């Protein structure tokens, strides 16, 4: 009988490259003449439920529809309608979703953190840290490349976004990789992009290497002598 | 027909394995001399690799003429099959990096000049790898086609990995070498005693890195544990001909 | 318009009509197909000594 | 009608050495009886000109002059007409072309950049780039020389004078020199001629390798 919607994050965006909207139905089973769609504000169909998601056994629908041609407009706030009707219902259920407004817009500033000298020694394997830190809202996504290409989400594990103590508005974040010893004592390039809503390009990388950590003077005074 | 199973720079890593003498000097000019300038399509790409098997092929066919052949031809696809695929040991050699240095420029072209229903199945790896892969199985077939022209079923031991198949030649080769061996005595007698003592301690290096039954190196073992009868052997028993562990190896002159 | 719209190779005509013109003018555009895609390879470059010795 | 006059620069008064003049008119009948001659100040005739261009297919017309001129003559002012009359315009037609006067003049700094370490990682080819820069008249000619013999012009390339964005009259401009990366390796030099008036003589040269560039690492002290 409840019907959920989400709207969708930035990350969904990113990843996906386009725009999904979910309209979801909770604790209803499967009955005939259940009719989803989202329209404009304005009140046009701007877009059907073509290729309907098959409900689920357990009292669950998911009536989800893509909103691709308006990236923009989602981004502007504009409110979306879902028309929830069944003929039990008399009067027609409805679905309210819209972009917040009144939230920082504080950038993100990453610090990349080269593995320790002592995990080093033990030749088992380097974790490098992404240190994700000061953005205002709570939504990041981060991938790793090695040589242009997206690492598998398998070998990084992100952590959520956890307050911060000093500042209230802002957050961090971090995430590792396990790389190999060989293949960083090989000296290769990894970088951590970050995408969040406040950079003005949207995307920031950084790089590591097994050069990035040296020190520069090995002053050494040998002082052999003889006599005491 | 020496081995250098000393590290040098024969393999980076600290473990110890014995190189064979089949992936030293090998005729990989064609692709170590490519211009990704001139190159960016797979159809390009797949005759030059051709033409270095065809390459392999008759050096190899001239090494021997200085079963036996079609063995050591089968290893050489499958070596040349790793060197496509990009897992590769020989990493220290200087020559071998700038190959798979320049191997990545002509992929990641292709990788770039993809449509969207195969861009989204391999837009995640490493290396470019995953499809470097998939192009090789799905050209498989032509190459050792152009392989095999001098002097049929497509091999099969490009799928194995590369530390057993070694293992393999080095079995291949001490068989055919204690054969060669032989067929008054006391003129014979003193180079045996050097035959022993020159390979007496190849055996027992790698005897202690056969322990922990790479990623992909231990589902293989795990499958084979599985069939074969024989889980746990220091001896494979695939091709051996002959009687192995330690029975004649070792000190057999007396 | 939307990116989508552009990106996805929708063919759209222009349509132009004027007092001067006996027939209106109509000129179509679409994105171009049939190119090759190439990734640049940015290499930042450090300026020379001998400049930084004129300070 | 038009008729256009291209006054010679620095690239064919000093990649050939000879002032060549030339008579281009366009847009014309294809076929008709066509008076082409330069005309100095004074009012001397000029020498001839030979393989005048045929007509070009695509119904404009095509006319090729040359007129070898004194060096210093074109440098002394003396403002030269190209002379052109047909039987289908009746009303001949002179044009003066001169040399700009009163610009302002500065001095090339030539820098020369080596490559960059993950170019040469990527094992393919070094780009080596050749700053000219601060020169004023806006006109250059560059080429590159190796161990002293020409170097073939398909391995470079040069972009035109630009505004320096911190200087309202100077110029720079670009060349990068593709070497390969196995030739970088075994030492051989490279280096750049910069064509300009303004220096104290015609060309200035500089030439960077490995060599240069390499700091020291190695205090070794000795004390008593
Ligand atoms: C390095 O050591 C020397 C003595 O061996 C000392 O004089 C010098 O000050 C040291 N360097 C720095 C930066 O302090
Ligand atoms: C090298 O050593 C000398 C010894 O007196 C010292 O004066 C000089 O500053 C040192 N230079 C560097 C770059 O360390």
């Amino acid at each position: 009988i409840r019907v959920f919607a989400i709207p969708p994050s930035f990350a969904s965006i990113f990843l996906t490259k386009s725009t999904k909207l979910t309209c979801l139905v909770t604790d209803l089973t499967t009955y005939d003449s259940v009719t989803i769609s989202w329209t404009r504000q304005n009140g046009e169909a701007v877009k059907t439920h073509t290729n309907i998601s098959e409900s689920h056994p357990n009292a669950t629908f998911s009536a989800v529809g893509e909103a691709s041609i308006c990236e923009d407009d989602w981004n502007s706030g504009e409110r979306f309608t879902c028309t929830v009707t069944h003929t039990d219902l008399p009067s027609p259920l409805k679905q309210t979703i819209s972009r917040p407004k009144g939230v920082a817009l504080h950038r993100p500033d990453v610090y990349l953190l080269p593995p320790a000298r002592e995990q080093l020694n033990l030749r088992e394997s380097a974790t490098i840290t992404c240190l994700v830190t000061g953005f205002s809202p709570a939504d990041v996504f981060v991938q790793w490349m090695q040589r242009g290409q997206p690492l598998s989400p398998e070998k990084y594990v992100t952590s959520a976004p956890m307050p911060e103590p000093q500042a209230p508005g802002r957050y961090f974040a971090h995430s590792i990789l396990t790389v190999s010893e060989e293949e960083w004592n090989t000296g290769e390039t990894y970088t951590c992009v970050v995408a969040h809503e406040a950079l003005p390009n949207r995307v920031t990388e950084r790089t590591v290497d097994k050069s990035t950590g040296k020190p520069t003077l090995y002053n050494v005074s040998l002082v052999m002598s003889d006599t005491a | 027909d020496e081995w250098d199973c000393n590290k040098g720079t024969n393999k980076l890593y600290e473990n110890d394995i014995c190189l064979p003498p089949r992936r030293k000097h090998m005729c990989t000019k064609q692709l170590e001399n490519i211009s990704t300038a001139s190159i960016t399509t797979t159809d390009d790409l797949l005759k030059e690799v051709l033409i270095t098997a065809v390459n392999e092929g008759k050096r190899l066919k001239q090494q021997w003429e200085k079963h036996f052949l079609c063995d050591a031809m089968k290893y050489s696809f499958a070596d040349l099959a790793d060197i496509i695929r990009g897992t590769d040991i020989w990493k220290g050699n200087r020559e071998q990096q700038k190959i798979q240095e320049r191997l990545v420029k002509i992929f990641r072209n292709i990788y770039d000049n993809l449509e969207k229903d195969e861009y989204e199945k391999y837009k995640y790896g490493t290396k470019y790898q995953n499809l470097r892969s998939a192009w090789w199985d799905a050209h498989r077939k032509k190459i050792w086609n152009a392989m095999t022209c001098s002097a049929k079923e497509p091999p099969v031991y490009d799928y194995v990995p590369q530390i057993l198949r070694w293992i393999t030649e080095w079995s291949e080769h001490f068989c055919e070498l204690q054969e060669k061996n032989y067929y008054t005595c006391k003129t014979k007698c003193e180079e045996y005693s050097k035959f022993i003592k020159k390979w007496n301690s190849q055996y027992i290096n790698l005897e202690k890195k056969f322990k922990e039954l790479d990623e992909n190196l231990i589902q293989f073992l795990q499958n084979v544990k599985s069939e074969c009868n024989e889980p746990n052997t220091v001896d494979k028993y695939l091709m051996y001909t002959s009687d192995c562990r330690r029975v004649k190896f070792s000190n057999t002159i007396d």
